[PDB]
């Protein structure tokens, strides 16, 4: 289930703080959102491990590895050594994984929050052996404020009209906080809500009461599949993404008719993927 | 005749985290337990010359001596290589104590696991060793 | 996810080998189906570990505890005590567990399966540190060979007519391998499938509500509940209609139709599941 997944790993002792990578040193960092950030995940099914590769854009074959006899790691060429192999032993309750050599197994991953760097230790009870595995995306995306624009015009976003008007539209960006959208990940569903940050309980949702009409409304309901939205990444780009909806897949977040100009409407529509259905989610500068 | 920095004779075993509790054998595993002015409590230290190292046994055993086993505890067994010791000083009466091996080619060493100091019940083991300062690993040998 | 879950651990080692106690003794045995070897995770969530609780009968309150400075592991009077704390890890890689304690760490279970116990060690890469925990229905119904009798007509069963015969219905019991099935658990699907042992690749399942036998099919797949305060009763429900039960028509009688039919609690759609004499 973990193979080949990009990932990033932060610190259950500092939540804040992220594997970082640059030119064999590996630190822990504030989230960067980028690849100094992101590790695949590599299964070898004989040692029962892991390596942990480093998605540097310039140094392409670089694993974590522990530098016996010592207690520090780096990042090295990978060769397949056993001190580039990792147990990934997931504490179920505790959402956290402590990450054992599997040259050693006596000795785990130890968060320096303060030096801001990993060691290897003998075990103990402190969140400083545990260690938060996630998927790039998700890592991301939660708890993200970004504004949402079509690829057709960059320039222009997905907004609620104003504070008692929940209409969504499409508009020139004016930095206004209807505007912008905070991005949170439930855990229990496997899906997202956007929230408009003008309002404190408001969600992008699909009106199945009205067709294909999306609207903002409150989450104070039980549970509603319509207000939660699947993020998928389109290849090749950093910000780019389909949006589709938890109640019914096949419906994506749709400008309408492909068209650019102010007051457009924003709707679902049956995936097609055409240009009017990708969608970038970014920083508001 | 004084070969090495810590003398021939028998001895008390102590960790930093307290002065009231005393190494002895409980079972086949070594623990820290209430003084109790009894032969297992003491231990005959003796330095071989050939290897530079360490011999512990214990006074009411005296034919078993501090080893290790293959789950990682410290053992009292037999005479074996396993039962040599490499001690490291770090203050007056203050020790880390090394398998005279490698062991997964590292340096391994008594460690005793602790709670907020508290080392009640535990079992001494052999962990890996990276340096003078794991307060883990850092016991005390007191002459009498 | 796990806490008040009831669970088999068995051996990685040694799968046929499952924590086993009786009277203040934790041993490695052989597969029982029973209480002697069911277990209740009890977590702590200050702790991020978990107490495992027998579910022995005659005594109710005895969990896994390490006798502390010794190599030996028992069931003792539950005091809530660090050395009856343990940490569950799940090794990603095999879907084992690691079970490590919370007095201490750096020890684990080990399973000595010459001696029939456990013991402790220091973390490595050997299987003997390695177990698999599965909820207790799971681990008695996987793998099982059984025959299926209604609660109204014990003596009677579910059977495939004939090789031939495709077909399936109520028949007394006459120990025939058509009247005997093998069921085997997907994980992937959650859900349960069971084979006729008169067949290799033949397994229980369009013409709306009639039930028959054939080589994704979601309806051929199905969920067995327990009903409480019973051994061995069950309903099963079907995977593409939970909605759907296992349905003896009638009943009682020879020939009897069993067939798919909505949930009810009645007597009619409650299966008694036991090894065959
Ligand atoms: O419900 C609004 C939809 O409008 C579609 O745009 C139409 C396409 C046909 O699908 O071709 C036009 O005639 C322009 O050439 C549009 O009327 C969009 O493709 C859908 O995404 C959807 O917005
Ligand atoms: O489709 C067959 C069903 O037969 C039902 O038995 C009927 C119940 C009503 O549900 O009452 C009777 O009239 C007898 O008093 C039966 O005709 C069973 O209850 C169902 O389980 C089902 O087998």
């Amino acid at each position: 289930s973990l193979n080949d997944k990009i990932v990033t790993i932060s610190c259950k002792a500092d939540t804040n703080l992220f594997f970082y990578q640059v030119a064999g040193n590996v630190s822990l960092f504030q989230q960067t959102r980028n690849y100094l950030e992101r590790w695949r995940l590599i299964y070898d099914s004989n040692k029962a491990a892991y390596k942990i590769k480093s998605m540097d854009i310039h140094n392409t074959n670089l694993v974590l590895t522990w530098n016996a006899p010592t207690h520090n790691i780096s990042t090295q060429q990978d060769s397949n050594a056993d001190n580039q192999y990792w147990l990934l032993l997931k504490d179920i309750g505790n959402n956290s994984f402590i990450i054992a050599s599997y040259k050693n197994p006596n000795l785990v991953l130890y968060a320096d929050t303060v030096a801001r760097n990993l060691k290897l230790s003998t075990l103990n009870n402190s969140n400083y052996i545990k260690f938060i595995i996630e998927d790039y995306i998700i890592s991301d995306l939660n708890n993200f404020t970004c504004k949402i624009s079509p690829i057709l015009d960059l320039n222009k976003v997905v907004q609620q009209v104003d504070v008692t008007n929940l209409n969504v539209n499409l508009y020139t960006w004016d930095y206004g906080r209807n505007q912008k959208w905070t991005i949170r990940y439930n855990e229990e569903k496997a899906a997202y809500q956007f929230f408009n940050t003008i309002l404190s309980n408001g969600v992008l949702t699909w009106i199945f009461s009205n067709g294909n009409t999306v609207r903002v409304s409150s989450s104070n309901d039980q549970n509603n599949d319509a207000q939660y939205w699947l993020i998928n990444p389109v290849s090749d780009t950093d910000e780019t993404y389909t949006i589709t909806n938890l109640r019914d897949t096949t419906k994506a977040l749709d400008l309408y008719g492909g068209q650019t100009a102010n007051g457009t409407a924003i709707q679902v529509f049956n995936y097609h993927g055409d240009d009017n259905q990708k969608w970038n989610i970014r920083n508001p500068p | 005749v004084e070969r090495t920095f810590l003398p021939n004779g028998n001895y008390n075993i102590k960790s930093i985290f307290s002065g009231s509790l005393y190494l002895n054998p409980v079972s086949k595993s070594l623990t820290f337990s209430n003084e109790s002015s009894a032969n297992n409590q003491k231990w005959n230290v003796e330095y071989m010359a050939e290897n530079r190292c360490f011999k512990i046994s214990n006074v009411a055993e005296p034919n078993k001596y501090l080893s290790y086993d293959n789950f990682g505890f410290i053992s009292l067994d037999s005479l074996s290589n396993r039962c040599y010791w490499f001690p490291i000083k770090i203050a007056v009466n203050t020790y880390i104590m090394l398998s005279l091996n490698k062991v997964n080619e590292l340096d391994y060493a008594w460690d005793i696991y602790d709670t907020n100091e508290n080392i009640l019940s535990q079992p001494l083991l052999l962990l890996p060793n990276f340096d003078i300062y794991n307060s883990n690993q850092m016991f005390k040998l007191e002459k009498i």
